[PDB]
């Protein structure tokens, strides 16, 4: 019962250390991904303005072309 | 003092309970963000597809006209 | 929750690593032929 | 500080030249009909004069030369530019006044709608319903935006969006007590989310929330709408929400303060609660 | 009635301490992964934003040329 | 809404504007000859048509007129233009009939795929899949569509969605086909996957489905198939997925239903089952004789 | 190694040939005319001489290149692809000697500025404030350059990098500057922090910052700041922070060394103290008195 | 099937043409001096026959096809689609052949390192390196390859792949009973690991294994690394490497080699090694 009951408070003391541990890894996971997120919705944003101007420039230069 | 280490026992379960909890919470919202992520994703992808086809057509026409 | 995850973060990066190749041969090729087709264009006046 | 005051101040200068400029318009281009481009560098002119007030920390004057530049670019030509410049207008009138952001907001809104850009046209409708939220009092007009939002984004299959901006209008519902709207918003997202293996176990939070609107507004209907719940999600009733639902709507029936205020004590005991849900339990169990 | 309270407690452990160690290794390489696709995408607004100045300035100075010219 | 109503009244007048506009090209073709800037502008004018009307909250009609201006853009030797209108008419018909989207996502994988883009082709396979299985109520071309989209994942080495589809075509063909092929793709991915460096400890899961599909197909089969995981994969040794499958095929061999039933019963209560699993093994208990 | 030595003889090969062009462009400068051109192809000549320097492990070398053809091409009535060109050398002197990177990218800011690009201005403004922290012994100004970026941040309405901006600065500024300003911008960050689900949890961390600041220069005063923490944030009671810092500053007001150095040895016990927290635990035993 | 018979059928059919689109257009051009439109138009048809090529499932003819338009096009005094070319004719060649597919991405290396780009060029040698290790036994190439792929990406400030390429070589190195090396490359990374936020939960890892592969030489030069790394990073001591570390050295010390072998069981009972770590502890244990 002895040796039960200690090996038991090891695995209580190991349970909180890995549980804080992981706590804290899984704030840093969400502070990571939101910030991943943010510039990835900036960087679709451009994409999104730089294929609608340069569709426009085709467009317009193609004219041009056509007007000489 | 076996029903004081009882005792705390319970609080330490108490206190895992909350944590894991707390995580779990935190982990369902995790999983909506990397769904929105992985959506606009997609669709930059698509984009990018579509501006470089246009572009390479665009650029080897006006290159075949110049000559 | 956290097996779930893998899976999609490693594809999200694997479809990630295409998308910068075909930029980067994007913006390769629009630099090469705009330049020289803006040097023909102007220097043969 | 004041070095980029001065940089202001010859930026003033150079939007007096721009009036220069427009005075060449009136004047001059009789002959020089042909300098459109001046016109284009007049505007570039304008829109770098409006730079040098940004970095100047002058943000209304700062939103007054990008809404002037918008409206001198939009010449029937690169409305995209005009667009471009109105939105950056709004932006800089974001802080100090931001009326006149809300009209420029609209006026970029109807460029893009009319040109087809949604997701943009949504973006901006969230922008302004968050700003109206955060700055006025309104709500139904926020409301009116995120619904219209909503509804671009599940035109072109951009699910996720709207179903936040549902979520969201059905939360203020339920905190505007419109609760048939609440339960059929909470109702649905729940069941999407069942739909998929990755917001599989989300389901338990809307199941929860919809079984609260429901039970405030008819209290028998209650036990109806939790067995329902139950069996759509066999992995309901195990949830703490159906758990402790069930207790509240069972000591309801026999009037004990005693028994629910225990209850809503213990479940704040693991967890802290939230201003919408316990200003729902003290409005919903006075009766 | 000691030895089945013994049993429980030795598959708590085991299986607390396998779990516990597979979610630590776990998470360790997926977050030291993360960085690199954080970096390859400022890479790609690096060149993203140089693509469209290129794109338009070429565009404005052939504007401007084939208005001189006509 | 007044909005919705001048839409559709304003989208009408603009598609009667193009087909006239088509008409006087093809009359001013003959008449002067202008070249082809008359067509271009008739299928910007559909496009704008189209566009409009599908934020008129209408789609069928939206849908036809992009079909129309992609066909009349291809008659001018344009494809790329043309086959992403296809398939933005396909998205639109989606909600309206699914027939057309699906012969506009056919006609757009066949050009893309002809271009020499297959990622696309892939996408497109997959969404087809998608779409029949999700409202129509059969696999066998879903099978058939997501074996293709694997194959054109694979041809650029693109492993993890072409196992993916494999392995969703596999569990199908367990749910419905033969096991034959479910037991080798599950054994395939569970095998290649014992140096995973994020998926170390789930091919237990795969060898274990191979296992249920050996025993769905005969008992002597189930044991040496549940040997060759054992020896094969020494963690699954350890797994309690061994221990209880061991214990289904021992009390299946001497044909008592009570252990077969209080095992699957613990099982189910320990952990959740997956709607596949308790289908299998519902089936084995129905011949137990 | 063979490779390298010829990589170097080619090297000198096209620094020859870049003088050549040079001497070519001051010919045409000063004898001839259009050569804008040809300084423009002068350029070209010297970015691949300067590229291929840095592929040749010459780091000073290929920084050199850059920055000539930068200056040269200031001359040519453009700027961005001066700033690139100056960024590229930067980044070259970046490793050896990085002096002269720091003024080249506070001239790619001034050129950023002036165009009206901040965000990148802002990026750049840090990697000079980094450079400058982990090279360059001094602090002040690593300390004006985050401020600068951390206005730059703000001003753009990206609050994130300018929240994680301030608490670095106000943090270090407490190791060496006066704490009051660590108080302003710890409790700001809490106050923005508790609001927002994000770091709602973890804002008790820079409270606990804020209040163990008073107390390393008054008693009373951090008391007076952590009990209007704990009524602002009312979770903060329970955190066991609160008791950490109850127990210290009990012990500090009855002056009881062996108290103090207990307690904080039952926090050392679980989890593990901080350089910083440890200095600033010294500094305040130190003045027990 | 027939979709492959057919594809095939056509692209011997354009193969053909093809060969008679190059005769005659070299031919034309002899004789009448057209340009150069028609060879654009051979190299555009050899890409075509080779994508239909691939579409057959014939990977060697399409490898084929892809390495002849390279050479035509850049043969027309143009690059980037002779790299294109290339490196598909490599990718079709990756299964079957590889060799020619070694050869041509290190061709494309050399014109991309030409071109004056550095992302693509260690991309590339790692892919080599990968392409070696899998499909050939030369570790010895993988290892330069990874060599130069880590200079490059080092070079570029690109810390991340230049770390992962020296964890690669660290391993393969002391997998080739190098340790001093090995033993350089573990402790650089793990002390690059100090400072990091994140990564300093993974630098006790690297430590731990430089530890032992430096204990692969002596003892007293482990117990003297061990305790340095101890210093150097303090909360070290608190996982269960130190002391296994420390247990294995006694009992090597007094040649207790069953509680060796007990201690290595009971760790790998608590956690399974690899095949890498549990021959360097029987390494460790022939001595």
């Amino acid at each position: 019962a002895l040796s039960e009951i200690e090996t038991r408070h090891s695995e209580i003391i190991k349970l909180e250390n890995s549980i804080r541990e992981l706590h804290d890894m899984f704030m840093d996971m969400a502070m990571l991904v939101e910030s991943q997120g943010e510039m990835i919705d900036r960087i679709e944003y451009n994409v999104e303005h730089a294929v609608d101007y340069v569709e426009r420039a085709v467009s317009d230069t193609k004219k041009a072309v056509k007007y000489q | 003092r076996a029903d004081q280490l009882a005792d705390e026992s319970l609080e330490s379960t108490r206190r895992m309970l909350q944590l894991v909890e707390e995580s779990k919470d935190a982990g369902i919202r995790t999983l909506v963000m990397l769904d929105e992520q992985g959506e606009q994703l997609e669709r930059i992808e698509e984009g990018m597809d579509q501006i470089n086809k246009d572009m390479k057509e665009a650029e080897k026409n006006l290159t075949d006209l110049g000559k | 929750m956290f097996m779930d995850m893998a899976m999609l973060v490693e594809s999200q990066g694997e479809m990630i690593d295409r998308i910068e190749y075909n930029v980067e041969h994007a913006v390769d090729y629009v630099e090469r032929a705009v330049s020289d087709t803006k040097k023909a264009v102007k220097y043969q006046s | 500080g004041m070095d980029t005051s001065g940089k202001q101040a010859e930026a003033m200068a150079l939007l007096a030249e721009a009036e220069r400029k427009v005075k060449n318009s009136q004047s001059f281009f009789s002959g020089l009909f042909g300098g459109s481009s001046k016109i284009e560098e007049a505007c570039e002119i304008y829109a770098r004069a409006a730079n040098m007030f940004k970095m100047a920390k002058n943000w209304s004057a700062a939103g007054n030369a990008f809404c002037q530049a918008a409206q001198l670019h939009l010449q029937l030509q690169s409305k995209h530019d005009a667009a471009t410049c109105f939105v950056d207008a709004g932006n800089a009138f974001k802080k100090a006044d931001p009326q006149e952001a809300i009209n420029c907001l609209m006026r970029a809104i109807e460029i893009y709608t009319d040109m087809g850009r949604f997701t943009i046209a949504a973006k901006h409708h969230i922008s302004i319903a968050e700003i109206y939220e955060t700055e006025l009092v309104d709500v139904e007009k926020a409301i009116a935006h995120y619904e219209q939002s909503a509804d671009y984004y599940k035109g072109e299959e951009s699910n996720s969006s709207a179903n936040k901006c549902l979520l969201k209008v059905a939360g203020y519902a339920a905190q505007l007590e419109q609760y048939q709207k609440a339960i059929d918003i909470y109702e649905q997202v729940g069941t999407s989310a069942m739909d998929s293996p990755l917001l599989k176990y989300s389901a338990k939070d809307y199941f929860f929330k919809a079984a609260l609107c429901h039970f405030c507004i008819d209290m028998l209907n209650a036990k109806l709408a939790v067995q329902k719940y139950e069996e759509l999600f066999p992995a309901f009733s195990d949830s703490r929400e159906c758990k402790l639902m069930k207790k509240l709507l069972e000591a309801h029936e026999e009037q004990n303060v005693d028994s629910y205020t225990e209850s809503v004590k213990e479940y704040d005991s693991i967890s802290r609660l939230d201003q919408w849900l316990t200003t729902m339990l003290l409005r919903i169990k006075k009766t």
